[PDB]
């Protein structure tokens, strides 16, 4: 994970240094976006801070009850209680997989919105760079690289 | 100034002694009545007028289809009569203006459609038939004309026009199909859809089944959790129940048929076939939106060689300029717009094939723990009684083992897609350059037996330290159960030191993990510096066949990026696909065991 | 705690889970008047705006279709006179519909085309002017602020008339205007639970009002103090004094219906009175006095109550009590 | 098998052998009313039509009287400007009653059975012109399809409340705008038998509803459980769970007469109830919940019943089972 985020979190501000640098008035439109990312990572981290503390709340109770079903595996089938603690292993298994597919779809919206967010990145930085092109020399090789 | 028909030849254009009906930019005033009809009918019946038992009607996602492609084709036609249009000192209005009012048209259709299907309105749907109806005989007349005056395919209003009309009769195609299956004309009216058993009185609040290919596809549902966990914190009844297709009961039932199948056992190969029976079709759906996206990532470095090559740098008709495709694909902006259009659609693709592994991985989970409950029910306590297995190998099994085959459930969709993607990406390479990309696709694959060494090397590395992890586990459970009596006997120092010599071991191997690891990212990072070092070098050295240029230069570093993304996370691959071959193993082991007989 | 009624006389009950058939989509006039001031003129403006519009461009089209737009040498009649861009059909579909007629665009008799859809502009025309003029009549003509002006006091008062321990209230009329047929529905609302198990969670049960032979009317000119005796067969019979409390699920709720004089439509106030509202041992201060003139009401005491010794026992208890004497 | 209502609410009496004297003529506006929107949109663009074309006819006939269809030579002032064939009389025509006005045709004043003309289609327009306003806007403030919002349960249950066993109902208000005056008549309808001879085959006896002090009256927000105590004096006093199928004549109709608080205009919502759609030994499951803002109707349990144990005896025989003890 460290490789990753520092591959990911280099990578972003390395491209938004180059498309500064070969069209300055992406800033302008840099500044919105920085607030759009804001309001989601305002409106998700409440919601997923929930989701995962649910996920973990609901997982406990699942592996105690294999942990009470195998050391009483004898007092269990002795009083023929079977069934009884599969429907048990039923509703556990269901509470946990249902808070992991929020969690999951939770992720799926944020994922969603920064995706668009960075399509519109892609958009705004080939308007202004094919606007400068026509407008305003760049030598047709500073497009690549923003557009890259 | 803003007329309709472009003031040419003292107004020539609205001079209709020819037959108006073959008389230019009329059929394009015609155009504009049924999208004109659409709204007037349309916005007061969406104006005046909570469900949580929807339905849906036959052929929705097919119509959801259409008029996404319906809408994009209408964004094409609007680029290419603003293209047309901008060398002439008049503004034709009849370029571009039906294109919008008929783009305009097809998103209030699709809501009116959406309002309609979440309130079970279908004898409104006569209205949207009408429409339709109308659309295609504008359309048709068009396109008899556009035949009749011999403009032919090599103009792209043409080809777009042609679109129109199949997609104008595949919608009318998709209302007669609605009309046919439920019967909202005078007729018997027998049919009767009725909400799912889910929906109605359950309780679930997991609406992604059963919203539309828009909120399927975005996740708009979730919007309202997003709000009300502002206000309320998010509990266990904020979150409803599991739909039954989702259930842990139908999964352990599908995954006991797949294994029956198998019958008419165990072993780790029957568990994988298993397996596939069970899962694997929704595993091809994820993978088919995998590889669509795939196909789609490629729209960039395309559009950046349009792009760069346009900035590194025809027929009149009747009385109107027409565009080739050739034009409308070489004139930078429109490329842009198409690539923010890919880059959207594909971006969809992704999460849709990434939320379709993880659901699969989710169900899959239920499924086993299902199965390793039960034969656990079915376990002899002989098995825990001779050392054969201990209770904390059998809930590591749920705790370690299932999530592990349920993270390599996550990530087999990548590994199906990714050789699509190498083959369309070394074709377009060698597309862009040439003989060059040929020799740096040689030199990534003059490294390929290395890779498949540090593969095996990181196999072997991670087996030995799942085998002394478990161990350790198993010491340091033993150890802290037992504490009391270690403290009073003073014998705590010296199973600590025995819990030190097993993840010294796991260290040992972790050492040996982590230094092909090293070998294996810097391998995979001198790849494409290597790569591409020695391909623009010889395309200009060694080769002569063209110029360098910054747009086949730059498409050929945004195609070498891409083909070389998926190789950054070998390690990670190999880890989890091995972990999930040591738990299916251990798996089998456990279901293969000794039982309690009749 | 819920209320059923606000005290402003709005109800709280949030309707779900209604499949609609369509019988919400039948009565486009009742939704029509439903709406809000903006959204009624916002119809109302679009209507009319959207029918000059497709209008407009069914004589556009016309006038493309016979080449008036085109610049004609001579001797040719166009359909409709003086059309020269889609501004001049719009212009004359404004001329058409509202039947101003300029005269400088005009049908002529040589297009049938042109004679037929100035017949069918006229009939619609008159559809949605009648159709329109109808909603807003019966948008002015709505007595749902006339119900506004029908004050509640705040409080309620149970205390003693006549050694009964009735249940009192205050009803008033600001406007001079009569309200003809004033007719008062008191209901209590609680969640009763039947002896054989049933559990009603918002059952209303009737209370009678102690005004006449028998009568539900009122007539109300100048404030009323409007009582109901809590009798044997009164629900608030167990009703003590250590209740009326917030936490109390009691609830009293008054319908005043009635017949505006002026309007001939009738009306509704409603008002609730939860059990922290109703207040033990106070009496309603009489606002009314013989001034110079003529009777005054002092509206600056409506609600006013004063605190006047009665006893701290439920009903039964005091008719237990006056059978033990 | 036939019932007197549907379950929609609309009644199948079938009338028959009515001698027709014009009573069904004289009331034009009434029936105009009754016909349905098509009918209604046909006769008035038939009517403006035919007025245009009649008065169309008028004008050109007076354009052929006076010669000015003729080609004149000069000097000669028509009746009308610019009439040179019938499509240009009726222009004018609708020009005239519609009061456009475009001007190129108009009433010369040399001719004056040409302005009395203008007098007399100028006041036909103006009646015509009324009438159908006034027929529209009945037409739209019809509260007819405001009462098929009004919902019924499609069973009925008899059981006991307080031990009395009642037979009960449940009435659903689907719009959030009152019903205000809201009154409940239920009626029985059998073919009851007098003691000396006669046969009624529809007789219908009215059941009071145990709501209130004696009172039709009921205040409907929420959905109520509305009963009826089957007592002594109740036709429904033998009847027996061994009773209540198909072939049974037994039929329980019930009408809520109201008006609608937005039109102001009384409506009501008739139901029917067969003897094989009542059930016996069952209760309504309660649909009001609290939410965490306020009172919410699950709508989807509107007519939802569970099995309760009641005596499967009559209403007597209970009484004279309380009798015994
Ligand atoms: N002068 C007044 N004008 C209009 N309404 C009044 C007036 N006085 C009291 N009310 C009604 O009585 C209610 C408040 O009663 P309360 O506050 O006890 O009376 P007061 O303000 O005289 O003490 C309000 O809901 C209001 O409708
Ligand atoms: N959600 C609802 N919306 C509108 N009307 C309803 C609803 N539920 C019940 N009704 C009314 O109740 C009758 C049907 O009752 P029933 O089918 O027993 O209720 P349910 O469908 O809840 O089981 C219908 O005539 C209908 O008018
Ligand atoms: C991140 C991006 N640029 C890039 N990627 S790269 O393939 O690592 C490589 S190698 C080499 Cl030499 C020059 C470059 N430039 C924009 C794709």
């Amino acid at each position: 994970t460290l490789e990753c985020l520092s591959r990911s979190t280099l990578l972003c501000v390395s491209a938004l240094t180059v498309i500064s640098y070969v069209t300055p008035v992406f800033l302008v439109a840099l500044l919105p976006l920085a607030v759009v990312c804001y309001f989601i990572q305002k409106y998700f981290r409440v919601a997923s801070r929930d989701l995962q503390q649910l996920d973990d709340t609901t997982q406990l109770p699942l592996l105690s009850h294999f942990a009470e079903t195998v050391e009483g595996l004898t007092t269990i089938r002795a009083f023929r209680y079977e069934a009884r603690f599969q429907q048990k292993l039923l509703e556990y298994t269901d509470s946990n997989n249902i808070a992991s597919l929020f969690l999951t779809a939770a992720n799926r919206w944020l994922e969603v919105r920064m995706e668009y967010i960075g399509a519109c990145v892609v958009l705004i930085a080939a308007a202004t760079s094919i606007s400068n092109s026509l407008h305003r020399e760049l030598s047709a090789g500073l497009v690549g690289l923003g557009l890259t | 100034p803003l007329a309709f028909c472009g003031t040419e030849n003292h107004s020539a254009a609205y001079r209709v002694d020819q037959g108006v009906l073959n008389n230019g930019c009329f059929v394009d005033a015609l155009n504009v009545v049924p999208h004109v009809f659409l709204l007037f009918i349309t916005f007061p019946i969406l104006f005046i007028g909570h469900h949580s038992t929807w339905l849906h009607f036959p052929g929705h996602n097919l119509r959801w289809i259409l008029t996404f492609i319906l809408l994009f084709v209408l964004v094409c036609e609007i680029a290419e009569g603003i293209l047309s249009d901008g060398v002439t000192e008049s503004r034709h209005l009849h370029l571009y203006m039906p294109a919008g009012m008929a783009f305009m048209a097809a998103i209030t259709s699709v809501v009116y459609y959406h309002n309609i299907e979440t309130s079970n309105f279908p004898k409104l749907l006569i209205a949207l038939l009408i429409y339709w109806t109308l659309a295609f005989i504008t359309k048709t007349i068009k396109f008899v004309k556009f035949y009749d005056h011999a403009i032919g395919f090599s103009q792209l209003r043409f080809c777009l026009t042609g679109l129109l009309v199949i997609l104008y009769g595949m919608l009318l195609l998709v209302e007669v199909n609605v009309i046919r299956v439920r019967r909202y004309i005078f007729f018997k009216t027998p049919r009767e859809v009725k909400p799912p058993e889910d929906l109605q009185d359950l309780g679930v609040r997991f609406l992604q089944p059963f919203v539309n290919l828009l909120s399927k596809g975005t996740y708009w549902w979730m919007n309202a959790f997003i709000k009300t966990a502002h206000k309320k914190p998010i509990d266990l009844r904020a979150i409803g129940k599991l739909p039954i297709a989702m259930r842990a009961l139908t999964n352990y039932q599908r995954l006991c048929v797949a294994f029956d199948a198998q019958a008419r056992p165990q072993g780790a190969r029957a568990i994988w076939r298993a397996l596939c029976h069970a899962f694997g079709r929704r595993l091809i759906l994820s993978s088919t939106f995998r590889i669509l996206a795939d196909l789609l990532g490629f729209a960039g470095p395309l559009c950046i060689f349009g792009i760069v090559d346009h900035l590194g740098k025809k027929t009149q008709f009747l009385g109107v300029y027409f565009v080739s495709s050739q034009e409308f694909l070489g004139n930078a902006y429109v490329l842009a717009v198409l690539l923010f259009l890919a880059l959207l659609l594909q971006r969809t693709f992704l999460q849709a094939s990434y939320y379709v592994a993880i659901e699969t991985g989710i169900n899959l989970r239920g499924a086993i723990q299902t199965k390793i409950y039960n034969k656990i029910m079915h376990l002899s306590t002989s098995n825990l009684s001779m050392g054969e297995m201990t209770a904390g190998q059998i809930c590591n099994l749920v705790a370690i083992d299932t999530n592990q085959l349920m993270w390599f459930f996550f990530l087999c969709p990548n590994l199906w897609a990714m050789p699509v993607q190498i083959i369309v990406g070394v074709i377009l390479l060698y597309y862009i350059l040439g003989v060059s990309a040929l020799i740096g696709a040689a030199v990534i694959i003059l490294l390929a037996p290395v890779q498949y060494f540090v593969a095996t090397k990181l196999s072997q590395a991670q087996r030995s330290t799942l085998e002394h992890s478990n161990e350790r586990l198993k010491q340091t459970n033993e150890m802290l159960r037992g504490m009391k009596l270690l403290k009073l006997y003073a014998w705590e120092s010296i199973f600590c030191s025995r819990v030190e010599v097993t993840r010294r071991k796991e260290m040992t191997s972790l050492r040996a993990f982590a230094v092909y690891t090293s070998i294996s990212i810097f391998m995979n990072t001198a790849i494409p510096i290597a790569a591409v070092l020695i391909t623009f070098v010889g395309h200009v050295s060694f080769f002569k066949e063209s110029d360098l240029s910054p747009s086949v230069a730059f498409a050929s570093l945004s195609l070498f990026h891409i083909l070389v993304t998926p190789l950054f996370l070998l390690s990670s691959v190999v880890r989890s696909t091995v972990k999930a071959l040591v738990s299916v193993q251990k798996l089998s082991e456990f279901l293969s065991s000794a039982e309690i007989r009749e | 705690r819920a209320r059923f009624v606000s005290k402003k006389g709005n109800c709280n009950v949030a309707h779900k889970n209604i499949r609609e058939q369509g019988r919400f989509l039948q009565d486009v006039f009742t939704t029509l008047v439903d709406l809000k001031w903006p959204h009624t003129l916002l119809i109302f403006t679009m209507s009319f705006l959207c029918s000059w519009l497709l209008f407009a461009m069914v004589w556009w089209l016309i006038a493309f279709a016979h080449g008036d737009l085109a610049p004609g040498e001579g001797t040719n009649v166009p359909c409709v006179t003086s059309i020269h861009s889609f501004s001049s059909a719009f212009l004359f579909s404004i001329e058409v519909q509202v039947t101003i007629g300029f005269g400088g665009r005009m049908v002529t008799e040589e297009c049938p085309l042109a004679i037929l859809i100035l017949i069918v502009q006229n009939i619609v025309g008159l559809m949605i002017n009648a159709i329109m003029l109808g909603c807003i009549f019966m948008k002015t003509a709505q007595a749902k602020r006339r119900a506004e002006t029908l004050i509640f006091s705040k409080h309620a008062v149970i205390t003693l008339r006549h050694g009964r321990l009735c249940f009192m209230l205050r009803v008033g009329d600001l406007r001079k205007s009569m309200i003809i047929s004033a007719t008062i529905h008191m209901q209590v609302v609680r969640k009763t639970t039947s002896p054989e198990g049933e559990v009603v969670p918002l059952h209303q049960v009737d209370i009678p009002m102690e005004n006449g032979v028998g009568g539900n009317g009122i007539f109300l000119v100048a404030p009323l103090i409007i009582y109901h005796v809590i009798d044997s067969n009164s629900p608030l019979y167990d009703l003590a004094p250590s209740d009326l409390h917030h936490h109390q699920d009691l609830e009293i709720i008054v319908i005043l219906e009635g017949v505006v004089e002026t309007t001939g439509i009738t009306t509704q106030a409603r008002t609730s009175y939860l059990a922290d509202e109703i207040l033990w041992g106070q009496r309603f201060v009489p606002i009314v006095a013989e001034e110079d003139g003529r009777y005054s009401v002092d509206y600056s005491k409506f609600g006013n109550t004063i605190k006047v010794p009665t006893p701290l026992c439920t009903a039964r208890q005091l008719d237990e009590d006056r059978s033990l004497l």
